[PDB]
RNA sequence: UUAAUAUUUGUUUAAUGAAAAGUAUUUUAUUAUUAUAUUGUAUAGUAUUAUUAUAGUGUAUAGUUUUUUAAAAAUAUAAAAAUA
């Protein structure tokens, strides 16, 4: 074989594979179990300033004091939506709410009792939802962030009337 | 009560008014100067009225043609900038202790 | 003028995917050539440092 | 046993019949299983039995080590 | 042997209560069948895209229709007590919202901080 | 085999929920 | 996507995704028996 | 290779080899790529961890280990990431001697840094002793000029 | 060009010598109820059922794998005999 003819650089492999990156929008859209080095460099840089700053010893990372975990007990995050069409001028006993889906029953119905002051829960009644997809006006598939639909149950009929 | 839905919901959008856009949002200078407890605080006055803020855009895409785009939408980005400032000023006090 | 043009053809002629389509049309593929062009015709000042600085 | 309880302990540091379930509709009842409440069928059967003066034929009362 | 629980693996449950992957908190001691390791994705991918096929006839995890998301479970605060129906062993797992006391300054704040009507449907609002 | 052939109590594995038998 | 083609929102008809007389008809005819509930079965069962 | 592994797994496991779109993503995130540490390999048979209470005399009276000072001065040091450095009798610092290449060894594999030794500025610039990539020292631009017009040159 | 062509011709009809399901997708919607973590929803289609996880007080108005019309020839039907 005449290999003098050639330089030195490696050949692309034939058949070439597809980017890592799912392209897949629809309702099958899958979440990728392998972790990347970039994953573990961004949640280090996002914890502790990385490669700045030096690193908090094991005790205070592994505590209950480490910034994300105190800011999120003591600064909670929750998005906590309403529908307007179940409870707007109609006296619905089955309002429903759209939370994130790192929530539960018990989350949800502490988070109405504590902040809100909905203490009268009957049941939360948990259903997962895909995120919202559509295509803008060039084409470009966008899809909206996930959200759990739950379904609260009260002892009394509650409405929000909209003046007419 | 009801009152918790109420507040859920908008106010302006509720008596047919077109809600006004405030003046401004939290700065960092204003939040180093606020002390932890008040801190947060207002960080839950902020997430009630991103809750509400949110309810109502997610009523007008449900309705986006019956009602058009969302009136004064500036005040999500507002209240995400106000909790950005407020979670800086946290960090930066977490970092010195 | 859909309704004409549907009225002007034959009832005869038949077409199958008028509610669902073959393939997933929710993978994001590229647009055509021309659009494209249209595109970056139009909306020049998404390039980086577009503005005239100072 | 003529409860109809299998395991003694529910837990290492309580008995499984003094098991009353708080948080419900029920509070300090003791908890049931479906074999507990066919044996108290079985028991207010033979107890009705006895009351109406026929033979009272307990189920369980012919019940010994070998079944 | 593995690391997750042998309920996690096979429920104890009559009906193969408890099955499937649980995600744990960093600070929970209690371990969940998610691992991101190159010998432990097959697994966790197949209880994605397939599920579980139990011995009673019904499938428990990934019935079909639409694949979960694992990464997005809420954290695992117990395990299945054949007793009841569930119990807790980890109580700070669950997050308890709390407000603030009330205050002189408290009550006469606002979301907005002050800069220094007929509803019309628009099809665009800048601002 | 064309012949015919002719059930596990507890699956939470060697000791999981309630105690089961004699200690030690 | 026949949902998204009718029963969607278009900018020529409005959202048809709340409306009984555009959804009464997903129901089905012949009136299924409910499927088995095993959280129900659990609760009533109460293994001991 | 570790991809290709992957790949027949999961084909094996839960791909149908249909169109649909589970098998879709699949073929695309299969391709992704894990985290690779390198573990050193472990010592069952000898614990260096151990043999900090060995070659030691004690006190008779308290029935404890005497700190002498020659043996912690002459002490070998094997490294090792969960117990970053031991100190060990020399006498059996011999058995280690895997550890200690493994540890001078740049946690690597050598055909992701392989193209350094590949050209000459790299071949000079860079140290290869027990396979470690490690940087040599480089004066900068301003400090070989102030050196050469020091040196009138 | 072949081509005024070859093969097709389907909107409740002549309804069928017939009717009890599972499985995998596609698509999703404010269901009710038992009323204690998580997880996957319903109908409608599509593909499949040897190699036991579908058969009983008794079976969906079930009609797209079922298809239009005022001629001879060709061709198919010997279940198209009242022939050989």
């Amino acid at each position: 074989w005449r290999t003098w003819e050639y330089q030195h650089t490696r050949p692309d492999p034939r058949p070439f594979p597809d980017p890592p990156v799912n392209d897949y929008f629809g309702r099958s859209r899958i979440w990728n179990p392998i972790a990347c080095k970039l994953g573990y460099v961004r949640k280090k840089a996002d914890e502790w300033g990385w490669p700045n700053k030096p690193p908090p010893p094991t005790g205070l990372r592994y505590s209950q004091e480490f910034f994300p975990f105190f800011f999120e007990r003591y600064f909670p995050d929750a998005e906590v939506r309403l529908l307007l069409d179940s409870v707007l001028n109609n006296e619905t006993k089955r309002p429903v709410f759209q939370i994130p889906c790192s929530m539960s029953k018990v989350e949800l119905v502490n988070y109405l009792k504590n902040i809100y002051g909905i203490d009268n829960v009957v049941r939360v009644e948990v259903r997962n939802r895909r995120g919202r997809r559509y295509k803008n006006e060039v084409g470009e598939i966008k899809m909206m962030d996930d959200y759990k639909v739950a379904v609260v149950e009260l002892d009394t009929p509650v409405s929000v009337e909209l003046k007419q | 009560s009801a009152a918790a839905f109420y507040e859920f919901v908008d106010n302006n959008f509720l008596n047919n008014k077109r809600p006004p856009v405030p003046g401004g949002s939290w700065t960092v200078e204003v939040l180093r100067n606020k002390s932890l407890a008040d801190l947060q605080h207002i960080w839950f006055l902020l997430l009630k009225e991103r809750n509400m803020l949110k309810s109502m855009k997610e009523h007008y895409l449900r309705h986006q043609e019956e009602l058009g785009a969302m009136p004064a939408p500036s005040r999500l980005k507002m209240i995400d900038e106000s909790m950005r400032n407020i979670k800086r000023v946290v960090k930066e006090r977490d970092e010195e202790a | 003028r859909l309704e004409l043009l549907e009225s002007m053809r034959h009832p005869r002629e038949r077409d199958f995917y008028q509610d669902h389509t073959y393939h997933n049309q929710w993978l994001r593929r590229d647009l055509e050539k021309h659009q494209k062009q249209q595109l970056a015709a139009r909306y020049k000042y998404f390039a980086p440092d577009f503005e005239i600085s100072p | 046993r003529c409860i109809g309880i299998t395991k003694p302990f529910y837990n290492k540091t309580t008995l499984r019949a003094q098991c009353w379930h708080d948080r419900g509709l029920q509070v300090g009842t003791l908890v049931f299983s479906q074999a507990m409440r066919d044996a108290l069928m079985d028991l207010e059967r033979a107890v009705r039995r006895k009351e109406l003066g026929l033979e009272p034929n307990y189920v369980w009362d012919r019940w010994g080590p070998v079944g | 042997k593995n690391s997750w629980p042998e309920w996690m693996d096979n429920g104890a449950d009559g009906t193969g209560y408890g099955i499937g992957l649980h995600r744990t908190h960093p600070l929970s001691r209690l371990r969940g069948n998610l691992k991101r390791s190159p010998s432990h994705v097959p697994r966790v991918l197949g209880m994605m895209i397939q599920g579980v096929w139990h011995k009673s006839g019904v499938k428990l995890y990934f019935r079909g229709g639409k694949p979960p998301n694992p990464s997005v479970h809420p954290y695992l605060t117990g395990e299945p007590c054949p007793l009841y129906g569930w119990k807790v062993t980890d109580e700070s797992v669950i997050r308890q919202f709390n407000m603030p006391s009330i205050d002189g300054t408290n009550f006469r704040y606002k979301p907005y901080v002050a800069l220094q009507k007929p509803l019309a449907k628009r099809l665009f609002f800048w601002r | 085999g064309v012949w015919n052939d002719v059930q596990n109590p507890h699956p939470g594995g060697d000791d999981f929920g309630p105690p089961r038998g004699p200690p030690k | 996507c026949s949902m998204r083609v009718s029963i969607y929102s278009r900018p020529g008809k409005v959202s048809r995704l709340n409306n009984a007389d555009a959804t009464w008809h997903n129901r089905s005819r012949k009136e299924k028996p409910p499927d088995f509930d095993p959280s129900a079965f659990r609760r009533r069962y109460r293994d001991s | 290779m570790f991809r290709v592994t992957g790949l027949q797994l999961k084909n094996p496991v839960v791909f149908k080899q249909g169109q649909g779109m589970f098998s879709h993503q699949l073929k695309r995130l299969l391709q992704k790529k894990s985290i690779h540490r390198y573990n050193w390999d472990p010592l069952p048979m000898y614990d260096p961890r151990k043999l900090v209470h060995a070659s030691r005399h004690m006190d008779v009276e308290t029935w404890r280990e005497v700190p002498d000072p020659h043996w912690d001065e002459r002490s070998y040091l094997v490294p090792d990431q969960m117990f970053y450095n031991i100190p060990v009798p020399p006498e059996y610092k011999d058995a280690y001697w895997w550890r200690e290449l493994q540890a001078r060894r740049v946690q690597c594999p050598v055909e992701w840094v392989s193209h350094r030794m590949y050209n000459k500025g790299d071949r000079q610039r860079y140290d290869f002793q027990d396979l470690a990539f490690r940087k040599k020292f480089e004066f900068s631009y301003e400090e070989v000029v102030k050196n050469a017009k020091d040196m009138r040159s």
